[PDB]
């Protein structure tokens, strides 16, 4: 019942990647500029949902340049969406490699090991992410959904100490709150329209808590509203929100039981 | 020319650091087997070490595993970080140990040889208790070289003879040691952590300038080498090759001499594998000649002479024949391997099998090393109208089915599968896939049990060499991505396929087979795909199982066979235990060869052929029969007539 | 009942990504140089890069300035801006250039629609109806216009167009439901049924929602209204009208607030 | 030229296209929603005539009917763009009208004689359409004779007059065979056009003879229309040398324009261009225009130095007016230019130096300006909240407000308007009213309260598919329409001031609501505002002071006897008298009078007696007596808020 209009792509993003086509036909560029660009566009290609487009600049980039984290990271979110869960781990590995304080590595590492049956060195990844900034609720949720597969009520009781822990005012503490049991779906809800000022900062709230919202349905075996809120997360076009690309897999996932 | 420690004390290079980060990556995250890198596992990995360093617990004292063994459960944290030095300090130690051993070894030459005891040598010291002191140190070389004084005796040497190739032996084996580069000492290293997930896992060194040579001049006698310590091993052969042809060699087999194209038997104990290789890898047409030690019995020696080539095509090709049995026919397929075009040329035959009026078909998958999944799942095809052959899981948790989709069936009549102890993969499915839709009667022994596939994965990264040029290529890993399991949920990990009628050498507890092999994984269940069996043949197990103990019980081949494993399960409990008195050594040796020539002679004499009278006139190709085959041709014969009815 | 918003295919990126490499060498001809502006700007389109597009259609007319195709998406995109003149004078420009590229009367007619002034929007949806009678959304398109003259008539002439038709296309069950004939459940039902995939899927939803957005909208239920023009636009078929249309419904809503 | 030897016109190529261009426009883009039906080309028909025959005295009746059979069918024409009506009618009556000239050649020998009881109408705009060739002769004997009497009533010997006279009607025949494609398709265009509405036109391109101008290069500061055969004043720019010497008013007509030296040239039904291009020329030279004013004829004549607008002319000018003691400032407003609101702000601080009671805003004779200036200028005297409601071609309603909460003076306000104050200035007035802020005193203003916009005909692939490279014209219609923050609309009303000064309270000549065809007047929904006061109590003892003081002045006195004499004579306002006699005696006593209406101010002002109204100097000035009668309006009402 709370929807936003679906993002659609802004000006400056249409502007932008015109403007980086001109560029990159040009030889205003050094090698450095080059792959620094094609770096840029690619994250913008990300932005709008555009993964191979994407894919096609970052690999570019590495061909001229092979020493850039940046690019290893995308590399393996994307083989993460693709299910070669794998390969991605290797493209991480190669990130820290190349730069051990490129933390986010670790999210997307996370994650990746989440959706490849591998909770124990899941728990390490976003345990770690979570120390390098602990008010970050969505660190405490991707940690607690890794921890629940091991065990469901120690979980709890972590997510809960991260909560009391924290100084709370990032909005995402709501989901954690709903994990918790402190408040019902409707306050979650209600909360997040009182909290969205316009209609991209609602779209973002609905595609994070809706994913969230997702996987806790999906915990309780109801594939139909699983299957609903999954589709209502993607559909505020917020690409390149990890919940985004995770409510796709998971949507991947319903498809591939069929 | 080595008198005390100038052995060079070994140190790691600068890319070992990273390699094994990058090993330890692929092992903890993308293996099969889901293990915990935890403080139990890291000290089970730690003892592969050291049985790695010393095989036969007769180099190292107590004393020298307990100073590294207070931090064994931390070599974990050791290989995620990349600190070797532990690999190192243990390979520098036991290096000069090892020293220590064959000096004293070679003193021991001297003394006098004494072959007239009541007293024995336990070839299996790997659970034996650590020596404690130099006494146990010298009474265990005491036993060993004795065991060496005493091989080389029975083979007919002078005492002369016999010191002046241990002297070249042990001295050898001084040199080899002052060989050995920093790269051998970190392969041993991740060997340890490999072969402690499953025995199919490996580290692989880069190659050298040497492999580019032989490239260059680009023969293997078609077989793969595989080292269980102290022992060039035969881990599989290629269907087909010089090596398959010649039956008198069969997988798990010792290398321990090597010849030329005209010369004596070079001893190749104690060697690293590529030097070993080098010796077999010649010019097409010039044949060489190896020795065979075989798998777990007292050491006699064979000698095979092998000639080299590449794979012709038409030997790997399936192989068609009929036998006949009074008036009734029986159909024959003899598959080498499961090549690609296999299914086809299947198809051809089977039609020229029609023509024959044949009443069943024998499907001959002995010593079949597997091949293309995709045509063990066409063949399996043939004979059902479509369902699904194989389930395949991955390392993160995806099952796939691989089906026959055509609901055709080109043969339909009476079919057995013959299968043995080397039948594997490819083979395992196919002939479980014909039990499981009640297609086929499966013959022989149980299969192989090689349920899983391996891939190789560079360690080489685009950035290297960008970074590091210093650095050479590096390696690679080979681990376990998938697991094949039956359409019934069972996997064929470690049980493979049970024949419905077991051949007497098939019951008996095997040397050879994936349920031996060290800390192979476990056989689990899947729920089970659906599928419409074609048939059911548990009705008539019962009497064709009766008919065939009938006819083996009147068979001189299967009297023999069931004669030899009265002999082998008796002497059971003490098999591995081998006697160092020369009198009931040389009457043990004596009585093989008069029993093997009497088994031969009794042979002759039904065939009209004319008799041996030394075991050593017997022809190099002589072709030993099949009773098997023979067998099954009339199990194949009972199973028409019990089905027509 | 909802489909996986569409994503971008791999042969949408996989064009894209060529169209580039072409565009960027000098082997073209100044025509071909045009066509293939006018062939990425339809693609840039087909995935809602409506700004990239313009500036593709608008290099197209630089260099060849008779083309009806690119004046016809120019005045799409002046309707959706709120331009009506502008998008009228484009419309125009198209049926200047070719009297029958039929679509212009279709936009033209849309755009008059949205622009209060609905005879005239009848006069272009009942040419481009009578162009292909058998097209459902014609008769939808017609109706909308023609409900704004006189909401009698309209129902009328709508129900006389549905017996006329074979009713094979889909969107006669959109139509039966406009008509009181079918519930908006069997209607549903009957999306569901005709769908083969996520495609079909969300394209049916695309639709359906848009129009039911209408249906809500004359009723004065400004809620559901503004979900079902929300849940057309979340399928991610930019470029069908219906798509375009719940876009700017949702505008009119907003800039009321 | 004797016969129909003049070419008989042809339609270009291109008119067909732009015919179809510029009914694409007004049919979907005019801001009236209107249907080019049956009903609508019938009326299109009928203006066509009236543009091509403007006095009924050219074509027959039995001219009209050979093509009013297809009237109804003229909507369908222009769509397809079949121009051959339009061609026909004015290729006839290109024919017709050389028969007039020729025939009133033909009566220049006849005798004139000014002794009769007979009549002229001016108005024949409504009249039957003449049936035969003798009511064209009677009716152009009566043309000729008018013509004749006019020239005699200027001292013109019979000598004089006849020469005159055939120079008119032979270059009249001349200018008829001067004529272009263009000229008919733009009059075509023009019937189209000025039947939506009054404001909506067709404008042919420019020659080069801009380009020319442009290219090496200045006329008085007025832009002009077409009354037919009358060159019209249809506005003047602020503080321009038009606007200056203020014997120039909004919808007066030129009959002639003399250099400086050289002799009156006459410019009786002529094309614009020439007659503009006459007075047009470069810096420091001077031009004299003889012109006549708006509703028999006199014989005027206004002389004027050629200029470019001056800053300081255009500029808000400050004053005092002082009543004994209390004081009173006045801020004359001549435009709405950009920059007035600062210029406002600095004038304000020294009236609130100067200790003043009341403040005036004197914005008659105003032609608007910035819309954003009029907004500005509204919000120095409320807080802030809407000032104007603006509803487009498309239903779109925006709102203009002036958001700083702040007031640069809360003092009481007049403002003065007359029925020359345009769309700016009633948008001040209208919002100054609607919020209570102000009195508003004079007559009610002009309400023009509709914008238009010029659109190019060219289109970016003409010069392409086209030999037909002439750049194309444009079309003039109207987008958008003010409303008041009340709801009401400016159109057609404009401001009613709370006080009517006497020449405000009668039907006046000039404004939107007697324009041919001005869109209606409608409202929409109030905005959302509030007032800052309210002087509806004030507004009686206002009222009755102000009609007491008007009693006792003799300005005021001759006002409002020339409004009863203007009224009273309103029945014959179009039929003039034919006899020399009767209209020599009407104007000896116009002259009469106004000569004592001099002789009456200067006796009070101290100033000696005039003994011939021609020695009244060419640059006199008018008393203002409606600025010292809203001096004392402001002062009551400074009185009244005690
Ligand atoms: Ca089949
Ligand atoms: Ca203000």
């Amino acid at each position: 019942e709370v929807l936003a209009v679906p993002l659609q792509p802004t000006l400056q993003q249409e502007v932008i990647l015109a403007r980086m086509e001109q560029i990159l036909a040009s030889r205003a560029l050094t090698d450095d500029e080059r792959a620094q660009l094609l770096y840029e566009r690619g994250v913008l290609y990300d932005s709008l949902g555009l993964r191979a487009l994407a894919r096609n600049d970052f690999s570019q980039a590495l061909a001229i340049r092979p020493d850039m984290p940046e690019v290893f990271n995308y590399l393996g979110i994307y083989l993460t969406q693709a299910g070669n869960f794998d390969a991605a781990y290797e493209a991480f590995d190669s990130v820290l490699e190349l730069d051990p304080t490129y933390n986010y590595a670790h999210l997307n590492r996370g994650i990746a090991l989440y959706y490849g049956g591998r909770d124990k060195l899941a728990q390490d990844d976003l345990l770690a992410f979570y120390q390098d900034d602990p008010n970050d609720p969505f660190r405490s949720l991707w940690l607690y959904l890794a921890e629940q597969k091991l065990d469901e009520k120690q979980a709890k009781e972590v997510l809960k100490q991260h909560f009391e822990k924290s100084d709370k005012e990032q909005w995402g503490w709501n989901i954690v709150e709903f994990y918790l049991g402190n408040i019902s779906e409707q306050t979650l809800m209600e909360r997040l329209k009182a909290d969205a000022t316009d209609n991209t900062s609602l779209a973002e709230h609905l595609s994070e808590t809706n994913f969230y919202l997702g996987k806790y349905y999906l915990s309780l075996g109801d594939l139909d509203s699983a299957t609903a809120l999954f589709k209502l997360a993607v559909a505020n076009n917020v690409h390149n929100f990890v919940e985004h690309r995770y409510a796709l897999l998971e949507l991947s996932l319903l498809g591939q039981d069929q | 020319i080595t008198r005390a420690d100038q052995i060079p004390v070994l140190k790691e290079e600068t890319q070992h650091a990273t390699v094994s980060e990058r090993v330890t990556s692929r092992f903890t995250r993308s293996h099969y087997r889901q293990f915990d890198l935890d403080q139990a596992f890291s000290a089970k990995i730690f003892d592969r070490y050291l049985n790695l360093l010393d095989y036969s617990h007769n180099v190292l004292l107590a004393s020298d595993v307990e100073q590294f063994a207070k931090k064994k459960t931390e070599l974990g944290d050791e290989l995620r970080s990349g600190k070797l030095d532990v690999f190192y300090d243990l390979y520098n130690l036991a290096q000069k140990r090892r020293f220590e051993r064959y000096q004293y070894a070679l003193s021991v030459l001297e003394k006098p040889m004494d072959f007239t005891g009541n007293d024995t040598y336990n070839l299996d010291r790997s659970k034996a208790p650590w020596p404690k002191n130099e006494a146990e140190l010298n009474a265990l070389w005491d036993s060993k070289v004795k065991f060496d004084e005493l091989s080389l005796k029975l083979t007919g040497k002078t005492d002369k003879e016999i010191r002046e190739t241990l002297t070249r032996r042990y001295k050898f084996a001084i040199r080899r040691l002052a060989q050995t580069n920093s790269e051998d000492v970190f392969s041993l290293a991740m060997t340890a952590f490999a072969r402690e997930i499953d025995p199919h896992t490996n580290y692989l060194s880069p190659r050298n300038t040497e492999q580019f040579n032989t490239e260059m001049s680009l023969e293997g006698i078609g077989a793969v080498y595989q080292m269980d310590d102290d022992y060039t091993v035969i881990n599989s052969m290629v269907a087909g090759g010089p090596a398959a042809k010649s039956k008198a060699i069969s997988v798990g087999d010792k290398i321990v001499g090597v010849g030329q194209t005209g010369k004596p038997m070079v001893d190749v104990i104690g060697w690293r594998l590529d030097d070993v290789v080098a010796l077999i890898k010649g010019p097409k047409g010039s044949k060489v000649r190896l020795e065979i030690l075989p798998a777990g019995k007292g050491t006699k020696t064979r000698t095979v002479t092998l000639t080299r080539e590449r794979i012709r095509l038409e030997d790997r090709a399936v192989k068609m024949s009929v036998k006949t049995v009074g008036k009734e026919k029986v159909g024959v397929l003899d598959i080498p391997g499961f090549y690609v075009g296999l299914t086809d040329d299947v198809k051809v035959q089977l039609q020229k099998l029609e023509k024959q009026n044949v009443s069943s078909v024998i499907i001959d998958l002995r010593s079949n090393g597997g091949g293309a999944l995709t045509e063990a799942v066409s063949l399996s095809g043939l004979f059902i109208p479509a369902g699904p052959i194989v389930q395949v899981r991955d390392n993160n948790g995806k099952v796939r089915e691989d089906s026959d989709t055509d609901g055709q069936v080109f043969y339909k009549g009476p079919l057995v599968v013959l299968v043995d102890r080397f039948s594997a993969i490819a083979s395992e499915i196919f002939a479980a896939a014909m039990q499981d839709y009640g297609r086929a009667l499966v013959v022989g022994e149980p299969t192989f049990g090689k349920g899983t596939v391996q891939q190789y994965r560079s360690l080489n990264r685009i950035y290297d060499q960008m970074l590091r040029p210093e650095w050479p290529a590096l390696g690679s890993v080979q681990y376990t991505i998938q697991k094949f399991y039956r359409v019934n949920g069972g996997s064929t990990q470690r049980k493979g396929v049970t024949p419905d009628i077991i051949m007497p050498t098939g019951n008996e507890e095997t040397e050879t087979g994936e349920k031996f092999e060290d800390n192979a994984l476990p056989w689990d269940s899947i729920d089970a795909a659906t599928y419409v069996k074609s048939g059911d043949l548990t009705a008539f197990e019962p009497e064709l199982l009766k008919e065939h103990n009938a006819r083996i019980a009147k068979d001189p081949e299967f009297q023999n066979i069931m004669k030899d494993i009265a002999r082998f399960n008796a002497m059971k409990d003490k098999r591995n235990i081998v006697s160092l008195n020369y009198a009931v050594r040389e009457k043990e040796n004596n009585e093989d060869d008069a029993t093997r020539l009497a088994r031969l002679n009794e042979r002759f004499k039904r065939e009209g052929k004319p008799e041996l009278k030394k075991l050593d006139d017997l022809p190099k190709d002589y072709q030993e029969p099949d009773p098997y085959l023979d067998e099954t041709v009339n199990i194949a014969l009972d199973l028409a007539k019990l089905e027509k009815a």
